[PDB]
Protein backbone atom coordinates (compact mmCIF):
# COMPACT_ATOMS: atom_id res chain seq x y z
CA UNK A 1 0.00 0.00 0.00
CA UNK A 2 1.25 3.56 -0.88
CA UNK A 3 -0.49 6.96 -1.50
CA UNK A 4 0.70 10.54 -2.32
CA UNK A 5 -1.45 13.69 -2.94
CA UNK A 6 1.78 15.78 -2.71
CA UNK A 7 5.06 15.32 -0.71
CA UNK A 8 8.90 15.67 -0.79
CA UNK A 9 10.34 15.75 -4.39
CA UNK A 10 13.79 14.67 -5.74
CA UNK A 11 16.49 17.38 -6.35
CA UNK A 12 17.95 15.84 -9.60
CA UNK A 13 14.66 14.95 -11.45
CA UNK A 14 11.62 17.25 -10.70
CA UNK A 15 9.06 14.33 -10.65
CA UNK A 16 7.95 12.63 -7.36
CA UNK A 17 10.19 9.81 -5.92
CA UNK A 18 9.62 5.99 -5.90
CA UNK A 19 9.11 3.92 -2.68
CA UNK A 20 7.06 4.18 0.58
CA UNK A 21 10.20 5.10 2.68
CA UNK A 22 10.73 8.54 0.95
CA UNK A 23 6.86 9.00 0.70
CA UNK A 24 7.18 8.66 -3.13
CA UNK A 25 4.47 8.80 -5.85
CA UNK A 26 3.49 5.91 -8.19
CA UNK A 27 5.12 5.35 -11.63
CA UNK A 28 2.98 6.41 -14.66
CA UNK A 29 4.70 4.43 -17.49
CA UNK A 30 4.65 4.63 -21.34
CA UNK A 31 2.01 1.81 -21.63
CA UNK A 32 -0.40 3.99 -19.51
CA UNK A 33 0.26 6.91 -21.98
CA UNK A 34 -0.48 4.47 -24.90
CA UNK A 35 -3.85 3.58 -23.22
CA UNK A 36 -4.63 7.29 -22.38
CA UNK A 37 -3.98 8.02 -26.13
CA UNK A 38 -6.03 4.90 -27.18
CA UNK A 39 -8.93 6.42 -25.14
CA UNK A 40 -7.78 9.76 -26.69
CA UNK A 41 -7.74 11.51 -23.27
CA UNK A 42 -5.18 14.24 -24.21
CA UNK A 43 -6.16 16.43 -21.17
CA UNK A 44 -5.77 13.57 -18.57
CA UNK A 45 -2.34 12.46 -19.98
CA UNK A 46 -1.15 16.12 -20.46
CA UNK A 47 -2.26 16.76 -16.79
CA UNK A 48 -0.40 13.55 -15.65
CA UNK A 49 2.83 14.41 -17.62
CA UNK A 50 3.06 18.16 -16.56
CA UNK A 51 1.58 19.37 -13.18
CA UNK A 52 1.18 15.88 -11.55
CA UNK A 53 4.93 15.12 -12.20
CA UNK A 54 7.31 17.82 -13.50
CA UNK A 55 6.24 21.52 -13.57
CA UNK A 56 7.53 23.33 -10.38
CA UNK A 57 5.19 26.39 -10.87
CA UNK A 58 2.52 23.85 -12.02
CA UNK A 59 2.37 21.67 -8.83
CA UNK A 60 2.30 24.67 -6.36
CA UNK A 61 -0.19 26.58 -8.65
CA UNK A 62 -2.54 23.49 -8.91
CA UNK A 63 -2.21 22.80 -5.10
CA UNK A 64 -2.95 26.55 -4.46
CA UNK A 65 -5.86 26.49 -7.03
CA UNK A 66 -7.30 23.23 -5.47
CA UNK A 67 -7.07 24.55 -1.82
CA UNK A 68 -8.51 27.97 -3.00
CA UNK A 69 -11.22 26.04 -4.98
CA UNK A 70 -10.56 27.85 -8.32
CA UNK A 71 -10.14 26.69 -11.99
CA UNK A 72 -7.03 24.42 -12.48
CA UNK A 73 -4.38 26.48 -14.39
CA UNK A 74 -3.55 25.23 -17.96
CA UNK A 75 -0.18 23.36 -17.69
CA UNK A 76 2.21 25.42 -19.89
CA UNK A 77 5.96 24.65 -19.44
CA UNK A 78 7.01 21.04 -18.54
CA UNK A 79 10.51 20.61 -16.91
CA UNK A 80 11.26 17.66 -19.33
CA UNK A 81 10.99 19.99 -22.41
CA UNK A 82 13.23 22.69 -20.73
CA UNK A 83 15.73 19.88 -19.82
CA UNK A 84 15.67 18.48 -23.44
CA UNK A 85 15.81 22.02 -25.06
CA UNK A 86 18.78 23.11 -22.82
CA UNK A 87 20.38 19.60 -23.32
CA UNK A 88 19.99 19.79 -27.17
CA UNK A 89 21.31 23.43 -27.08
CA UNK A 90 24.28 22.01 -24.99
CA UNK A 91 25.16 19.66 -27.96
CA UNK A 92 25.25 22.72 -30.36
CA UNK A 93 21.84 22.13 -32.09
CA UNK A 94 19.83 25.41 -32.51
CA UNK A 95 16.15 24.35 -31.91
CA UNK A 96 13.49 27.16 -32.30
CA UNK A 97 9.69 26.40 -32.18
CA UNK A 98 7.90 28.43 -34.95
CA UNK A 99 4.13 29.33 -34.76
CA UNK A 100 1.60 28.74 -37.64
CA UNK A 101 2.29 32.38 -38.81
CA UNK A 102 4.48 35.20 -37.33
CA UNK A 103 7.72 35.34 -35.24
CA UNK A 104 9.15 32.63 -32.87
CA UNK A 105 9.30 32.91 -29.00
CA UNK A 106 11.04 31.61 -25.83
CA UNK A 107 8.70 29.54 -23.55
CA UNK A 108 8.94 32.26 -20.77
CA UNK B 1 -35.12 1.34 -23.91
CA UNK B 2 -35.66 0.32 -20.21
CA UNK B 3 -33.25 2.71 -18.33
CA UNK B 4 -33.84 0.84 -14.98
CA UNK B 5 -33.20 3.98 -12.76
CA UNK B 6 -29.44 4.79 -13.08
CA UNK B 7 -27.82 6.50 -10.00
CA UNK B 8 -24.78 8.71 -9.10
CA UNK B 9 -21.86 9.19 -11.58
CA UNK B 10 -23.63 7.18 -14.41
CA UNK B 11 -26.51 9.79 -14.11
CA UNK B 12 -27.17 11.50 -16.43
CA UNK B 13 -27.01 8.72 -19.11
CA UNK B 14 -24.07 9.00 -21.62
CA UNK B 15 -26.25 8.16 -24.73
CA UNK B 16 -28.59 11.18 -24.06
CA UNK B 17 -25.34 13.28 -23.74
CA UNK B 18 -23.56 11.81 -26.88
CA UNK B 19 -26.67 12.85 -28.99
CA UNK B 20 -26.05 16.59 -28.14
CA UNK B 21 -22.42 16.75 -29.45
CA UNK B 22 -21.13 15.19 -32.76
CA UNK B 23 -18.82 12.69 -30.91
CA UNK B 24 -18.06 11.96 -27.18
CA UNK B 25 -14.65 13.78 -27.59
CA UNK B 26 -16.70 16.97 -28.37
CA UNK B 27 -19.05 16.19 -25.36
CA UNK B 28 -15.93 16.01 -23.03
CA UNK B 29 -14.85 19.65 -23.81
CA UNK B 30 -18.56 20.70 -24.30
CA UNK B 31 -19.05 19.64 -20.60
CA UNK B 32 -15.55 20.61 -19.28
CA UNK B 33 -15.94 24.26 -20.53
CA UNK B 34 -19.38 24.48 -18.74
CA UNK B 35 -17.64 22.90 -15.65
CA UNK B 36 -14.89 25.59 -16.10
CA UNK B 37 -17.72 28.25 -16.26
CA UNK B 38 -19.66 26.99 -13.14
CA UNK B 39 -16.18 26.83 -11.45
CA UNK B 40 -15.78 30.57 -12.41
CA UNK B 41 -19.38 31.45 -11.19
CA UNK B 42 -18.33 30.65 -7.54
CA UNK B 43 -15.58 33.39 -7.83
CA UNK B 44 -18.97 33.33 -19.29
CA UNK B 45 -19.75 33.72 -15.51
CA UNK B 46 -23.30 32.24 -16.01
CA UNK B 47 -24.84 30.54 -12.90
CA UNK B 48 -26.03 26.90 -12.53
CA UNK B 49 -28.86 26.57 -15.16
CA UNK B 50 -30.43 23.28 -13.84
CA UNK B 51 -31.32 23.04 -10.06
CA UNK B 52 -27.97 22.56 -8.20
CA UNK B 53 -27.95 19.84 -5.45
CA UNK B 54 -26.64 19.78 -1.81
CA UNK B 55 -22.91 19.39 -2.85
CA UNK B 56 -23.14 18.39 -6.59
CA UNK B 57 -19.80 18.48 -8.54
CA UNK B 58 -19.35 21.03 -11.42
CA UNK B 59 -19.04 18.10 -13.95
CA UNK B 60 -22.49 16.63 -13.01
CA UNK B 61 -24.15 20.12 -13.35
CA UNK B 62 -22.67 20.50 -16.91
CA UNK B 63 -23.78 16.93 -17.90
CA UNK B 64 -27.30 17.56 -16.36
CA UNK B 65 -27.53 20.90 -18.34
CA UNK B 66 -26.33 19.13 -21.59
CA UNK B 67 -28.97 16.38 -20.80
CA UNK B 68 -31.48 19.28 -20.30
CA UNK B 69 -30.17 20.76 -23.64
CA UNK B 70 -29.56 24.27 -22.10
CA UNK B 71 -26.22 24.76 -24.04
CA UNK B 72 -24.89 24.86 -27.67
CA UNK B 73 -21.28 24.24 -28.94
CA UNK B 74 -19.18 25.53 -31.93
CA UNK B 75 -16.85 22.97 -33.69
CA UNK B 76 -13.59 25.01 -34.10
CA UNK C 1 34.14 30.59 -45.45
CA UNK C 2 36.04 30.22 -48.82
CA UNK C 3 33.09 28.16 -50.28
CA UNK C 4 30.12 28.98 -52.64
CA UNK C 5 27.51 26.16 -52.17
CA UNK C 6 25.59 26.48 -55.53
CA UNK C 7 28.92 25.69 -57.38
CA UNK C 8 29.25 22.35 -55.46
CA UNK C 9 25.48 21.76 -56.12
CA UNK C 10 25.63 22.48 -59.94
CA UNK C 11 28.95 20.47 -60.13
CA UNK C 12 27.18 17.61 -58.21
CA UNK C 13 24.25 17.78 -60.76
CA UNK C 14 26.64 17.30 -63.78
CA UNK C 15 28.62 14.67 -61.69
CA UNK C 16 25.38 12.59 -61.04
CA UNK C 17 24.28 13.30 -64.70
CA UNK C 18 27.61 12.35 -66.45
CA UNK C 19 29.50 10.21 -63.84
CA UNK C 20 26.85 7.42 -63.48
CA UNK C 21 28.09 4.43 -61.35
CA UNK C 22 30.40 4.43 -58.25
CA UNK C 23 31.10 8.24 -58.58
CA UNK C 24 27.30 8.95 -58.95
CA UNK C 25 26.85 6.54 -55.93
CA UNK C 26 29.41 8.59 -53.84
CA UNK C 27 27.84 11.85 -55.23
CA UNK C 28 24.36 10.49 -54.12
CA UNK C 29 25.23 10.65 -50.34
CA UNK C 30 26.86 14.12 -50.95
CA UNK C 31 23.69 15.43 -52.80
CA UNK C 32 21.49 15.60 -49.61
CA UNK C 33 24.14 17.00 -47.14
CA UNK C 34 25.31 19.60 -49.79
CA UNK C 35 21.78 20.56 -51.12
CA UNK C 36 20.46 20.95 -47.49
CA UNK C 37 22.32 24.33 -47.03
CA UNK C 38 20.68 25.90 -50.20
CA UNK C 39 17.01 25.02 -49.36
CA UNK C 40 17.64 25.63 -45.57
CA UNK C 41 18.53 29.10 -44.12
CA UNK C 42 21.32 27.91 -41.71
CA UNK C 43 24.96 28.13 -43.03
CA UNK C 44 27.63 25.36 -42.79
CA UNK C 45 29.73 27.89 -40.67
CA UNK C 46 28.18 26.43 -37.42
CA UNK C 47 29.98 23.01 -37.78
CA UNK C 48 33.17 24.61 -36.21
CA UNK C 49 32.82 26.00 -32.61
CA UNK C 50 34.51 29.37 -31.76
CA UNK C 51 32.41 29.30 -28.52
CA UNK C 52 31.09 26.09 -26.76
CA UNK C 53 27.73 26.22 -24.87
CA UNK C 54 27.48 25.07 -21.17
CA UNK C 55 24.43 22.93 -20.07
CA UNK C 56 22.67 24.55 -17.03
CA UNK C 57 24.20 23.93 -13.53
CA UNK C 58 21.24 21.86 -12.12
CA UNK C 59 21.21 19.26 -15.01
CA UNK C 60 24.86 18.55 -13.87
CA UNK C 61 24.27 19.26 -10.15
CA UNK C 62 26.76 19.10 -7.19
CA UNK C 63 24.66 18.30 -4.03
CA UNK C 64 26.13 16.73 -0.81
CA UNK C 65 24.94 13.09 -0.17
CA UNK C 66 23.81 12.05 3.40
CA UNK C 67 27.01 11.60 5.52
Amino acid sequence: IHARSTGPYSMITQQPLGGKAQFGGQRFGEMECWAMQAYGAAYTLQELLTIKSDDTVGRVKVYEAIVKGENIPEPGIPESFKVLLKELQSLCLNVEVLSSDGAAIEMR
Amino acid sequence: SAYDTPLGITNPPIDELLSRASSKYALVIYAAKRARQINDYYNEYVGPLVEPGLQEKPLSIALREIHGDLLEHTEG
Amino acid sequence: ENFDIDAEAESLREVIRSGKGQKKLRALKRLKVVAAFQQSGNSPMGMVLDAVPVIPPELRPMVQLDG
